[PDB]
């Protein structure tokens, strides 16, 4: 029932604690959304069990922006 | 300086070598030239001992072999370093005679032979015993007594009625007797309860620098006899300290803490209060003591550095340990 | 020494029993004898006034059936004893008028009623309240300002354009207004940021012994009103500490720390800095805040101690709980 | 009350001045404090959109940070370092002391160096050297033979024990006990033997230590603190620790002896560390780490679990307790399964 | 040897208490002496002992003795 | 490739940090080695993995030397 972006940005959303408006596409998880850097492996952990997969850790260093989370799992 | 036959005989150590020989001062191992005398507790270094300078080397009966110097042999190299390293004391006295700018009240009590540093300031009714020493700038609040033979260091501040033994030692900046954190709540206002306990401090007590004991409440917080309390400790009003414990740098007690005898504390460690250590405890350092300890042994926590990358998934592990908890349950279930 | 009726009209109490009863003061229920005024504050130990040697016991009224003596019935038996801890109080003061061997500055600026014990330091430009007391061996720093009725204990620093408000209490061994933990880093080498804000200290606040305030970099270091710190606590620069927040002993706080209002942070708690936390939070010891709290509550964290052995196993599986992670993952898979 | 032409300042912070040089500054302030008169600075471009807010004369920033001034820029490529040239440059701190107060007890034996300065009732013994330009501040203690280099000061009432020695232009905070003997003791049938600590503390020069620190002397050979370290506020730093070049130590480290920790380092505070072993150059430790083994290689390094709510935190602890169990099940389940 | 007598022998085995002090209306906390981790403790050792999962929800409702003995008697 | 006595020498040399030398048959971990109070535990683990086995703590107890680890896996 659920797009791929809905349910990426729905976890950014609970893990960082914010407003489903200020997940925006262009936000950087630290910069903009205030992640800490244990809020960041977190967010991972939580993508990884919501489209169960895995996330090689060099990927994983990759994935600081809304976008890019997105686009991991997207292939895109 | 000593003839190493003199000194051999003062620590009844059996001597090996020529007993004519000077000694002046003690020294490491690694640092010991003509004239020292150094030590050996860890047989690894015999192999060693030909590559050290010193002119005697304590070591066992086991260790003789291998020495390549005069040896004194004893049963326990390191505590006759404590003892040689007490001859062969350079450290002086944080005071002699009585300073012209001290400020001593009238009603001071001195026994024979105290010294009291420059701009010390002795309270009245204050009662010192013989070769007390009280370092320059110190306090010693009203009505307080220091026994026989006990030493302070510069600017160290003892309150009112507080109780120190004989041949006590207190590095500076120490602050005995301040009041226990004591305050009721009232309605969210906090209330001040007047601390009139005590601190009783035993014979033999050694107290590091920037450390903080608290006096009791009503009761009084006690410090056995031979306890030794490294630096930056906080003691809080009512812990009793039984006799021979070991309290390392940077432990934090909660009030009304009691712990028994011959305890070692580790550094950084924290302990609640209003509980009891029984004797013969050892925690190791940064040990989160929240429990009674009723049986002796040794008792440990913490899960300690790993690399920053690595630890960031550590923790956001153990954080979420319940999920896998109930993961695991459900699987236990599904192979049932 | 007072009669025990005006003792309970003074604590608004309800008298029971013979107010012509003679109190000297304050001790514990296993300690009181005749002349004594003792509590009780917990139901378990209504069995133990049967054992009590006080001459009066401040109660509740569901405790009075249980009494064997004269009683005083409030609603709150701590607070009570709070009060009447302050009016039985032997607590002398830091310092008896102005010593003879004080330093003062020409331009301090003295209240009425003011006391500055032996070799205390009063630099230029000070304002010190009327009533304010100054322990021995203190100083207080340029252009400093004390509010009336706040009192330093022994060897207390105040450093320079520091505010203390009225009826404060600071023990010995404190450090008020050092300055902050300030560097830039130019290719390794650090260089100093002169730290030129200040420490606001409000009215009745409390702090414990060898505690650390550190002043500002630019604005202020803020402690509200009625705030209380024990001792060995680091508050560095730029932390706002709300109203009648409490911080036990051993606390580290990181620069530009907000904690907000009626807080109660646990002993040897560690806070990291530039963040917020809100009213009424409780962090309970040795608490690891790494985080804003942004809801009111309790809140926790370490693994207690375990005998050694076990402890060795647990650090060691914790160390490695990614790789029970993935087996875990990797049996799921299988199973299903 | 300093005052200097923004022009001046620009000119001795080798910033690019865009703005009117003959404005006049007279100290340093926070963005949200700073008044007509006064620079600031900025580093978080989030700050950007709050510079028109900002009453300064003058912001120190970047040349990516100039499209959105609104008031005199001075345009640096680093503006945290600038910050802190500037801060003393306009500096208002005033010294622990200033000329020799008669209250002051001066050992006949002491030596002086020029324009020595010493506050009120401090106490210097026998044998101390104080180079040119010393400040000792109010309360002081200064021990036997100890020797403090050429521009070195003390705040009041800090603690010098006996042959300590301190280098060139070090800050010493109020309440630091320096020199204090090691916690050495041996045991002899339950009971603690003292053992004198005659090893000294050997301090180099542009050292700053914080308030309520307690640095051990050696047991016999010595404590060393490097050259340019920092060390901030309640910090132990035990009998016979070495410390390389430029380590920062932050606030409340706990430090075991004999412990070797080498250059650059970054020591998180209310850190705990072990001893006799060694931590080599660059390493970082995060805040509250438990350093319980040598660090052989450069980088950052942590531990602990941070806080959670209280009833989690029970379950949390709990189910770590019992980790060896969930192990074991674990275990049991895979050879089940297989 | 029933399920109240178990119960109550457990809950000693974990509070360091004499079996009659387990008195069916006592509270673990107010009347024996339980701690902050006493009773999660013992909610686990009940879910070995009887097999069961107990939820978070109701063992927050487990204050007492006879609760407890009531909770697992309702789960076989 | 390598010997067991090879193998478990070379464990033993990393978990340590020690050389070949240092590493003698009769030598104690904590004695002679140098372990620390997690590397014995740790090394055991270090064997579990290596040797693709299973010590039962009863057994795990009994590793102290390098004889001793040695003798257990050649078993
Ligand atoms: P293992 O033995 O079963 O456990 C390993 C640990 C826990 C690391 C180890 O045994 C241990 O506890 N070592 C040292 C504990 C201690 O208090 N050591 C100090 C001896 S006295 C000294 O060094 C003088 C100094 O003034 C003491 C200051 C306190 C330093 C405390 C460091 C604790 C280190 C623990 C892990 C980070
Ligand atoms: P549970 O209640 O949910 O959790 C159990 C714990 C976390 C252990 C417990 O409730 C707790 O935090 N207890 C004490 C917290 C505290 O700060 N206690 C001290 C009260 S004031 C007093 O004792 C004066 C003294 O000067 C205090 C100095 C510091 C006290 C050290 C705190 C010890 C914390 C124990 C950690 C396991
Ligand atoms: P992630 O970045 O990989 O990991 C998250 C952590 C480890 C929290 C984070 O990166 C971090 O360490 N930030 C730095 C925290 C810090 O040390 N802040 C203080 C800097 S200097 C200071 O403010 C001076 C003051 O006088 C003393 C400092 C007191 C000690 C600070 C406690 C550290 C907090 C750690 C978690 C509770
Ligand atoms: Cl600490």
């Amino acid at each position: 029932m659920s797009t791929i972006e809905e349910r990426v940005k729905k976890i950014i959303g609970e893990q960082l604690g914010v407003k489903q408006e200020e997940v925006t596409n262009n936000a950087s998880f630290v910069e903009d959304l205030g992640a800490d850097s244990l809020d960041t492996v977190e967010l991972v952990m939580a993508l990884e069990e919501e489209f169960d997969t895995e996330i090689p850790d060099e990927e994983a260093e990759k994935i600081t922006t809304v976008q890019a989370a997105i686009d991991y799992i997207n292939g895109h | 300086s000593i003839r190493l036959a003199d000194l051999a005989q003062q620590l009844d150590a059996e001597l090996h070598g020529d007993g004519d020989i000077v000694i002046t001062g003690v020294a490491s191992m690694q640092s010991a030239q003509t004239g020292h005398i150094t030590f050996m507790v860890n047989p690894k270094y015999r192999e060693h001992l030909g590559l050290c300078q010193a002119s005697a080397v304590v070591m066992t009966q086991d260790d003789l072999p291998f020495a390549k110097s005069a040896a004194l042999v004893v049963k326990n190299p390191y505590l006759t370093y404590a003892r040689m390293a007490q001859i062969l004391d350079t450290t002086p006295q944080p005071a002699q005679n009585i300073a012209p700018s001290a400020v001593i009240d009238a009603t001071a009590k001195l026994g024979n032979n105290v010294s009291i540093g420059a701009n010390a300031v002795i309270e009245s009714g204050v009662e010192l015993g013989d070769n007390v020493i009280i370092g320059a700038g110190c306090f010693v609040g009203k009505n307080s007594k220091i026994g026989a033979g006990s030493r302070l260091w510069a600017n160290v501040t003892i309150y009112h009625e507080i109780q120190i033994g004989q041949n006590c030692l207190i590095q500076s900046g120490t602050v005995v007797g301040a009041d226990g954190f004591g305050y009721a709540n009232d309605r969210g206002n906090w209330v001040k309860i007047p601390q009139i306990g005590r601190v009783i401090i035993g014979d033999r007590v050694e107290i590091g620098a920037c450390t903080t004991i608290d006096r009791g409440a009503l009761d009084d917080t006690i410090i056995g006899n031979g306890v030794i309390i490294d630096n930056q400790c906080q003691i809080a009003a009512n812990v009793v300290i039984g006799d021979n414990t070991a309290v390392a740098g940077g432990v934090i007690m909660a009030g009304s803490l009691k712990i028994g005898r011959y305890c070692m504390i580790g550094g950084a460690s924290v302990i609640n209060g209003h509980m009891e250590i029984c004797d013969k405890v050892t925690v190791t350092g940064m040990g989160m003591v929240m429990r009674p300890i009723t049986e002796p042994g040794v008792y440990s926590s913490g899960i300690p550095l790993q690399p920053n990358k690595v630890w960031r998934k550590t923790a956001a592990l153990v954080m979420n340990i319940d999920d896998m908890s109930k993961r695991l349950k459900s699987l236990e279930r599904k192979v049932n």
